[PDB]
């Protein structure tokens, strides 16, 4: 069921930013915008998808 | 009918509509006229997609 799917979506979500945060001791979350997406490509993560 | 098209200075979208312009009147003799339509490149990918 949907429900289903949402509820493991959000769990992988949260089970990665805990594994991140307790990891490296630092969570990747900055701020965002639609665009100008200029000089904050530098911190890239590469951690976050392992 | 409209065509569109994305070039990257305003030289090419000029050329781009000349070559249109020639090509309406190699095919005059018909009732369909054709317009250009051109944009300019932008930096972002979400804008250009947007624009």
């Amino acid at each position: 069921g949907l429900p289903a799917r949402v509820r493991d979506g959000i769990a992988i979500i949260t089970t990665a930013a805990s594994d991140m945060l307790s990891e490296h001791s630092f969570i990747p979350e900055p701020k965002s915008s639609c665009y100008n997406t200029h000089e904050k490509r530098i911190y890239q993560s590469n951690m976050l998808n392992r | 009918v409209n065509i569109g098209a994305v070039l990257s200075t305003r030289k090419h979208e000029q050329m781009f509509r000349e070559a249109v312009n020639q090509a309406n009147k190699r095919h005059g003799s018909w009732k369909i006229q054709l317009n250009a339509t051109s944009v300019t490149h932008k930096p972002n990918a979400i804008q250009m997609a947007l624009s």
